[PDB]
Formats: structure tokens, C-alpha cells, sequence
DNA sequence: ATCTTTCCTATTGCTTTAAAGGCAGAGGACTGTATTGATCAGTCCAAACTTCTTTCTGCATGTACATGGAAAACTGGCCAAGGCAAACACGTCCGGAATGATGGTATTTAAGAACAAACATTCCCTGGTATCAGCAAGTACAGTGCCCTGCTGACAGAGCAGGAGACACAA
DNA sequence: TTGTGTCTCCTGCTCTGTCAGCAGGGCACTGTACTTGCTGATACCAGGGAATGTTTGTTCTTAAATACCATCATTCCGGACGTGTTTGCCTTGGCCAGTTTTCCATGTACATGCAGAAAGAAGTTTGGACTGATCAATACAGTCCTCTGCCTTTAAAGCAATAGGAAAGAT
């Protein structure tokens, strides 16, 4: 699954909108808590830096 | 109906023989006998008891499990190879020298 | 009649829950005040910070826990499942306590 | 004038403070005199370990569909690993209760009566 | 004033980071992080200055704290870390 | 004020539960009497380490500090308590 | 008929001579040749103390003569007087090694 | 120059002598295996970490403070060749 | 003139070398200063355990009608007394031996 | 001459006949005791000093002394040794 | 309970080896003074502990029933102890030689100390995203009863081989 | 005309049919407990701004570690002889493991009430900061004497031999 909103495959609490379809945990709250959809700006993102065996 | 002349160890042998893959267990046999012997449809628990005896008591039947645990709710038996044919000409009734492993 | 599970089927349930688990399984209040009581011999009118006792506590049930694997271990050594004296006896005799 | 000041951890490629690991080991009592590779290395040690932990932490958060790791993911990790596990044998975490273990004896059988 | 009270806090958050770019960590496990940190940190060192004491040096060196990681991290850990250890001292040493 | 008998504060239920995540299934009846006397020599050997602490520091409030200093001492290191 | 001791007897009688003597019961050759084949894995051509090798040997049969009580005790645990694998084992596992 | 095979000089009766001074009575036969595996892992964990005390010193001889500061890293102190 | 020189374990009554002690406190690097009654105290308790362990090991020499103390004699000295043994339990003496100890169950009937 | 190398065994000796004045002491049993001295020292001052460290002190006293002592000598000998310690240093004390 | 065998302890004489005692010197303890930095003593305050009161339950205590695990008794076979004999590998010592450790000198590199700038770390304060709580479906698994399928002790009954009586062939 | 082989009919052994009982094991049903998914509440961690104390840079000094050489001690290798220990085998005894039985002492579940948990509030009390004061440790130089290395003497311990007592095992 992915987020309806902005597509993040992994979450902490799946949670659906209105229309039904899946949203992240994240979008969920901040259109429950705002009224407007969370910015894909506002979402954040990184890439691991270390590794070992 | 009048009593077939064949004795239950010579159906129950002739049963395994004919099988597609020589291979039968006791409920198919059951449906078997039930398809081909209208006089057995009386004295349903006499016949099978006597069948469990019979098969159970013949060394010449061998049991196998099923693998893949198939649909299950019985066993496989098998006739023992060295058996050979014991009503052969006409003898189907009453054996002679019955088959042992010792 | 009632239903009524067999002896050992909740002792295992309950060994899997408490291992699940992390929270602390003793009282906190009657463990406080067994720590006042031992400290009373020691000193008088001692005071505790709440994260003292709460260490206390902690390494209390750890050093339990672990015994009682200890004695689990010897109980069944001895083809037993009944943990006895004798066994958190000899869990401590051969951890050198 | 004089040059910009660049730190030493930066120097060495470390995340860890070379500096305060310096200023620790002069303080601690532990030598006359302190190299200036000795709180490198030691900064560069103790970045490596605690990579390790925080990584099979990180592996034990996910495992259980969490996002931050906290005392009992660090005790998976600690005790699932045997290197790890040898290294902090006699530590205890505090809130890390213990690994899902049951000997094979304690488990029941099957009995051949089914009856009760 | 009060005093202030330091730790490695920030560090350990940006090693997680590094390694868990997504992921976070509690102040009782930051905690336990500090503790673990420290206990290393005084392990190392007090193997260090015993090592000099033996051999009668005056100062803990790089080569101190590579015997006391030998002697106190067991198998692959002890060859990593000594193989960070070195790394970090050649890129400083560089610079 | 004076506290007298809280080792039985220790309850039955409460040492079946500490069994229980050691992995102990059957628990002996005579257990109970023996688990409550191990404890007492823990918490007396720990208690009398971190009291020794305290008074050295010339402090009336025994501090997570001390105990952490008392249980390493006698190598149980306990991490999470400000160590 | 030729003088026999019953089973145990002698073993007894070997357990006071070696309980009360104190000399080193591993041969001193053998034991030598295999620390240095021990050593040779870790670093060739390491000369070796004479007096070295002796704290070897006091520290080993020191280590083996207390694991030995403990895997006696242990089997006494199982109501046995025969000292087996699963002894030393327990004995071991309890004791953190 | 090379030694192969060392382990089997620690001979049955070596290992029946030590078990009779630790109070043994009777003794399985899987217990001299047994034995000769732990011996060997004891030996591998000290000479290890004497090696590692005698190549930070540069020196190419083990000495015996060599060994007495590996045991007691690994507490087990021993008295009687330490100076 | 300096005054007739007398050593610290003469003032505290001890055999055991205060300057010594405080010497080796010094250079441990224990700490950055060192009191003046630290390696006196110290000596102190190290004299007391000394002749502690001494008095019990040359009773043991006694009971084997041995007139020179050997480890033998320390070690039975050390197990034999319920506070050295609690102090000295991860020790090993070399040349010590162990207890005579027989399990009651190994006895014959 | 060879180098020279300090021990306690003239003060071991000197305490043995103080205790038994008619018995002897090998020389094996003698390096025991010698480490059994340096032992105990060793464990006293890393106490002392890790007091003194957990308190921001600079110097070890006579109290850190006595608090080690309590902390590792067990029961009756924490308190005869502590009496043995007071004792020297009030002696000490008056000069 | 008594007799034989083996082992252990105890006693006496010689010796040898390890400890006790005596002497030289050097390095480390001691004495005395000035410096200084660590610690002590008094005050204050705020924050952290202790104490008391109220609700509210969830958890502990006590009870009864019955299940199954621990302990006792028995058996046997097989694994370990005890003892004999031959071999072999340790223990002791002795010598040659190669190596490595210690000590001393010239020197070269690196760390401590001091002072100033600035910059990284701590504390404090705000939002927003993870985690917790509650409910309800769904799944997993325990406990129990029913049925099929196996095996065995027991009896009774048709099939067919073998022995007895009658006919036909050989003597 | 009389005795024996072959044909016919009756009887006994073989083997199969039929009862009946107790065991293993598969599968269906009921019920309890745990997990998963969703929404809503909350709490706790991430991110942004002020200050302070700690790190970095530069210079000089000095002392700690390095390189070379010499030499001596100390470890490695090989060899030889004596003999105590190890290894292999045989005999058998008693200890470990498996099986059976009993009963008692644990586990499970229900019901009651009580004290532990949480919140609030007040009291209080003490741990730490701040300032000045004082006192105890460091540093340095010079004196001298205690401890360690070397060497010599003797007595405590070791070894050998003998004799007597204790204990084990068999009758
Ligand atoms: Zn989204």
C-alpha cells in the first residue's frame, strides 16, 4: 500500500480520508487537524549514510 | 439377492488389482463393492467388521501412508509381492497354503 | 460444565506474556517501602529520590528473573519442571553467591 | 590573522567530539600525558560501536512497526547479537525485559487417548 | 546560575541519522545510549592506563587505545573498530 | 513512622509473575519463603553500598546516582539511570 | 583368589590423596608443547618464560578443579554420582562461560 | 618446528586426577572430550590476551606478568607469580 | 639544623611503610593530590590484614607440625575463615591446593 | 648489581614475627603475600579514587580511605580494620 | 564377629637445599619554607521530597476442585572401576648457540602551558507527528467428543483331502 | 476260485466368516484468548532562538620516545639414560535409565474487599550556588638512612627405611 496523498510506502498507522483510499499516518492527522492536505514539500526524506556487515 | 461365490479375500485382492494405479484403500474399496455387489447392501456392519478382520488378520495386505497427509481419515494397503496369485483357476473361495512371512 | 484449560496451558500463556512484556511486576508502593525499611537499619531518617527507588526496583527484578532462569535451568536438569529450594540453591551456589 | 578554527572531529571525519574526549581523558586521571591521535581513535571507537547498536536497533524498531527506538528494541539487539551480547553480558537495561525463550520440554506433548 | 549538565546526546542522534536516516529514539533510550557510551568510554580508558602503567609510559597514545580495544571487544567488533580507529587517525593525521 | 514486616509486600502473585518471565511453569510451594530471604540479602547488599555513598557525600537523600555506583560495584551495571 | 577393592573404594581413596597434595596433576611436557601450539596461531617464533608456562598450568588446573566441583554438585543435583557432559554444561551455562 | 596434535597429550588420567581433586567419584566416558574442548578454549582465551600485552611491549617473549595480567582482566587473580 | 629524621610508620606505630604507601598513591595516578592521613590509614589497614591472614596461616603450619608457612598453609588459612574467603573468593593461590571436601552422598553405607 | 626491585617483604616478615615470633615463611609463600599486598592496595586506591571523582574532589583523604575500605572488606573486618586505621592516624596525627 | 590383605600413618637417621643473618651503597624518604589552590563554613532558596486525604477500582487473598507431576519401588544390562603387563614418553641434566632484552648516548619528535577569539553545546520554548486507548471483527488454538480404522481373543461353518467299503481285474 | 488295485462315499483338517472388545488417530464443534484494523486523544520528541564555557590556534619549552650500539642472560634445540606413567585388555559389579504406581500438592477459576495508584495540596527540608576564610598539599633543595642485592651459615624439610594401627573385603 501507499499513502492516497503523498505516496510514502511505509508508516507508522495506516489511516484512510474521506474519499476512503489509504493515507499515512502523518497526512491523516495533518488534514484532520488543518482541513488542507499535507505539502509532499512538507514530507521529509533521507538516505542511509553508514553500512557494515 | 443370492451371495457371490467369491470369498472376501478374493475381492478385496481383485479390488487392488483392477485399481487404475493398483492401489486402493478401504473406503474406496467399500464404494467398490458397493458399485458391483448389490447383495452386500444388507449386513452393512457384519461386512465391514468382517473386512477390518479379514485385512487386518491376511499378511499378504501390507500398509503405506500417504505423503502430502492427502485427504486423509485412513491408510493405504498394499498386496505384499510375494504373495503371487492364490485363487488362481477358479479357486476363489477357500486358499490353500495361506501366505506368511514366516 | 464451565470451560477450564488444563494445568500448564495459562502458566505457558502467561510466560508468554510476561516475556513480551517490559513493565515492572512488583508493587511500587510495597517495594518503596520495603527498601525504607532495610534502609532504616543503615541510617536513620533517610530520604529517597523516586529514581532511586525506581533503579532499585529495576535491578531487583532483573537479578530475579535471571535467578529464576537459573533454576529453571537446574529444575530441569534434574528431569523436573517444579522449580524448588533446591534449585535456586544451586543456581546460587554455582554463580558463586 | 589567524586562521578559522575547524574542529578536530571534523578534522577526522568523526561525528563524535574529538575535543570533549580529549578534555575527558586529561581529566579522568587515567595518564601523565595524552597523545593527540588517543582521543582520535577513541572518539572514532565509540562512533563505530555506537553505529552498531543503533543500526540492529533501528532493525529491531521496524521488525515491530515502530518508528523510534526505545529500551526493548535496544535489548533485542543487544541479545541477539552474540558479539554485542558478550560485550554487555553483565549490564542490565532498565525497561528492556528479556528475549521470548521457552525450553522444549516445558511445551506439551500430544497424548495418544483423546478423551479427557 | 545552574550547572550545566553534558552528553552525548546529540552525537548519538546524528549517528542514527546516519545510520537510520527515518528513524527516531526515545529520551530513556537516548539515556540508556549515554550510559552505554560512557561505560565504553571508561573501560577503554582504564585498560589504556593500566597498559602504560605496565610498560611504564607516561602517555596514553594511539596505540594505547588500539591494545585496549583488542583486549576489550570480542571477534569481528575488536577488528572493525580497530580498522575505524586507524582510519580516523590517518584522515587526521592527513588533514 | 518505624516499618516493620513489608518483606511479605512481596506477594505470592507478584513472584509467580517475576517466575513467569523467567520461564518457570511449576512453581513449588516452599518458593515463595525462598525468593522473599534472596531478595532481602540483594536489596541489603545493594542498599548498604549506596547508604555507604550517601554518607560519604554528607547527603541525607539517597540518589538514583548511588545506587548505579553501589550495583556496579558489585558488577550488576544497570544503564538508563543517569549513569 | 586375588585381593580386589570394590568399585568406589579406590576412587575415594584418590580423592583424599588428591585433595590433601598439591602438585600439578597435568604432565608439564604435554601441557607445554600445547600452549605453544596454541601460541603459534596468534604469532610465530614467541619465545616463551619458563615461568610463564607455570602460571598457564596453575591457572588452568585451578579453573578445571573448581569447574569440577561445580559439575559434581551438579550431578549430585540429578541424584547421580556419575559426572557427565550434560554436567559440565549446566555447570558452564550457570556460571556465565 | 610445527606442532599438530597437542591436545590429546592432556591424557585420561591428567583428566581423572583433576576431577579427584574436585571431589569426583565417577566419571563418564564423554567426560575427557568434553574437558579437552574447555581446556583448549580457557588456553585460547588467556594466551590471546598475553600475546596482545606482549606485542604492545614489542617484545617476542612471553612473561609470566604477561599472563597474570590476562587472567585477572578476565577475573581470575591469581597469586604467587605476580613481581 | 634539620631535626633528627623519624619515619611516618614510626609516628603511626606501624610496620608496614607510610612513605611508600604515599609514594605509590602519587604516582597511580589515583588522583591529582594525596592527603596526609590517606597512606597512613591505608598502611594501617594493610598491616591489619596482613597479620590477619599471617596469624591464621601459621596457625594451619601448626596443625600440620610444620614450622615455615607455605601456600598451602595461606590457602587453608583464606577457606577456612569466612571473611578472608568472602574478601579473597575470586583468588587463586598458586601451589595452594583446595579443602579436603567429600560429598556426604559419595560415602559408603 | 642487577636493577633494584622494590617488594613487601621485609615488612610481611617483620609483621609475621610480630604475630608468631617462632614461625618461618617460604618464599613462594611470601611472593603470594606480596600479592595479596599489591592486590588490596590496588582495590583500596581505585576506590578511593573513583570517590573522590564522583564527589569533584581533587584529593584522597583519609575519608575516602575509610569509605573504600567500608565499601570492599566485608562484616567484622570493615570494622576492625577501620578501628586499625583511626587508631594510626590519631597516633599520626599527634606526631 | 573373626581373619587376611592392603594402605596409611608415625618414628628415626642422613642430607640437601632453602631460609635467616650479615654487609655495602644509592635512591628514596624526611625536614623546612613559601606558594597556592583546594576545601570549609555560613546563608539563602527552590525544587524535590514527605505527608495526608479521596476515589476508585484492579489486584491480592482465600476457597474449592481435581489433575498430573514427583517420588518411591523394581529390574537389568551395560558402562565404568579395578587390576595386570608391555611399551613409551616424561623427567632430569648437560651443552651449544642463537636470540632478545636491557642499558646508555645523541636527538628528534611531540605534548603541556598560556592567552585570546569564537563557536559549538546547553537550556529554554513551541507543533505535529508517533504512540496509546478503546472497540470490534477476525484468527489461532485448547479442550472434548464422536467416528473410522487396527488389532486381537474367540467361536463356528463350508471346501476339499484322506481313509474305509465295494467292484473289477490278476493270479 | 481267491487276493489286491481302483472307484465311490463318509469323516477330519483348513481356512474363512462372524462376534466382540479395547486402542490410535482424524476430524468437527464450542469456547477463550490474542491479533489486526480503524478512529480519536494525548504526549513527547523535533525544531528554532539566547548564552556561556569550552575548543582551537599559535608559540615556546622540555621531556618523552626513538635510533643505534653493545653485551649478557636466557630461551630453544638436541642428546642420553632411567623408570614411572600411560595404554590396552579383561572381569564384573553396581549405577543409570526405563517402567509402574500412588497421592498430594499444585494449577485453575470464582468471589470479596482492601490498599495501591493517582491527583491534589501543604509543609519542609535540604542540595547546591555564592562568598569569604583558612588550612593543607605541592614544590624545591639538601641531608642521610632504609631497603635491596650479594654472599655465607645452618636447620627445616625431603627421602629412605621400618614398624604398628586402621580399614576393606571375605567367610
Ligand atoms: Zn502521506
Amino acid at each position: 500500500l501507499s499513502c492516497a496523498n503523498c505516496q510514502t510506502t511505509t508508516t507508522t498507522l495506516w489511516r484512510r480520508n474521506a474519499e476512503g483510499e489509504p493515507v499515512c499516518n502523518a497526512c491523516g492527522l495533518y488534514m484532520k487537524l488543518h482541513g488542507v492536505p499535507r505539502p509532499l514539500a512538507m514530507r521529509k526524506e533521507g538516505i542511509q549514510t553508514r553500512k557494515r556487515k | 439377492h443370492a451371495k457371490p461365490p467369491y470369498s472376501y479375500i478374493s475381492l478385496i485382492t481383485m479390488a487392488i488389482q483392477q485399481a487404475p494405479s493398483k492401489m486402493l484403500t478401504l473406503s474406496e474399496i467399500y464404494q467398490w463393492i458397493m458399485d458391483l455387489f448389490p447383495y452386500y447392501r444388507q449386513n452393512q456392519q457384519r461386512w465391514q467388521n468382517s473386512i477390518r478382520h479379514s485385512l487386518s488378520f491376511n499378511d499378504c495386505f501390507v500398509k503405506v501412508a500417504r505423503s502430502p497427509d492427502k485427504p486423509g481419515k485412513g491408510s493405504y494397503w498394499t498386496l505384499h509381492p510375494d504373495s503371487g496369485n492364490m485363487f488362481e483357476n477358479g479357486c476363489y473361495l477357500r486358499r490353500q497354503k495361506r501366505f506368511k512371512c514366516e | 460444565k464451565p470451560h477450564r484449560y488444563r494445568p500448564g496451558t495459562v502458566a505457558l500463556r502467561e510466560i508468554r506474556r510476561y516475556q513480551k512484556s517490559t513493565e515492572l511486576l512488583i508493587r511500587k508502593l510495597p517495594f518503596q517501602r520495603l527498601v525504607r525499611e532495610i534502609a532504616q537499619d543503615f541510617k536513620t531518617d533517610l530520604r529517597f529520590q523516586s529514581s532511586a527507588v525506581m533503579a532499585l526496583q529495576e535491578a531487583c527484578e532483573a537479578y530475579l528473573v535471571g535467578l529464576f532462569e537459573d533454576t529453571n535451568l537446574c529444575a530441569i536438569h534434574a528431569k523436573r519442571v517444579t522449580i524448588m529450594p533446591k534449585d535456586i540453591q544451586l543456581a546460587r551456589r554455582i554463580r558463586g553467591e | 590573522a589567524r586562521a578559522k578554527a575547524k574542529t578536530r572531529s571534523s578534522r577526522a571525519g568523526l561525528q563524535f567530539p574529538v575535543g570533549r574526549v580529549h578534555r575527558l581523558l586529561r581529566k579522568g586521571n587515567y595518564s601523565e600525558r595524552v597523545g593527540a591521535g588517543a582521543p582520535v581513535y577513541l572518539a572514532a571507537v565509540l562512533e563505530y560501536l555506537t553505529a552498531e547498536i543503533l543500526e540492529l536497533a533501528g532493525n529491531a524498531a521496524r521488525d515491530n512497526k515502530k518508528t523510534r527506538i526505545i529500551p526493548r528494541h535496544l535489548q533485542l539487539a543487544i541479545r541477539n547479537d552474540e558479539e554485542l551480547n558478550k560485550l554487555l553480558g553483565r549490564v542490565t537495561i532498565a525497561q528492556g525485559g528479556v528475549l521470548p525463550n521457552i525450553q522444549a520440554v516445558l511445551l506439551p506433548k500430544k497424548t495418544e487417548s483423546h478423551h479427557k | 546560575k545552574r550547572s550545566r549538565k553534558e552528553s552525548y546526546s546529540i552525537y548519538v542522534y546524528k549517528v542514527l541519522k546516519q545510520v537510520h536516516p527515518d528513524t527516531g529514539i526515545s529520551s530513556k533510550a537516548m539515556g540508556i545510549m549515554n550510559s552505554f557510551v560512557n561505560d565504553i568510554f571508561e573501560r577503554i580508558a582504564g585498560e589504556a592506563s593500566r597498559l602504560a602503567h605496565y610498560n611504564k609510559r607516561s602517555t596514553i597514545t594511539s596505540r594505547e587505545i588500539q591494545t585496549a580495544v583488542r583486549l576489550l571487544l570480542p571477534g569481528e567488533l575488536a577488528k572493525h573498530a580497530v580498522s575505524e580507529g586507524t582510519k580516523a587517525v590517518t584522515k587526521y593525521t592527513s588533514a | 513512622k518505624v516499618l516493620r514486616d513489608n518483606i511479605q509486600g512481596i506477594t505470592k502473585p507478584a513472584i509467580r509473575r517475576l517466575a513467569r518471565r523467567g520461564g518457570v511453569k511449576r512453581i513449588s510451594g516452599l518458593i515463595y519463603e525462598e525468593t522473599r530471604g534472596v531478595l532481602k540479602v540483594f536489596l541489603e547488599n545493594v542498599i548498604r553500598d549506596a547508604v555507604t555513598y550517601t554518607e560519604h557525600a554528607k547527603r541525607k537523600t539517597v540518589t538514583a546516582m548511588d545506587v548505579v555506583y553501589a550495583l556496579k560495584r558489585q558488577g550488576r551495571t544497570l544503564y538508563g539511570f543517569g549513569g
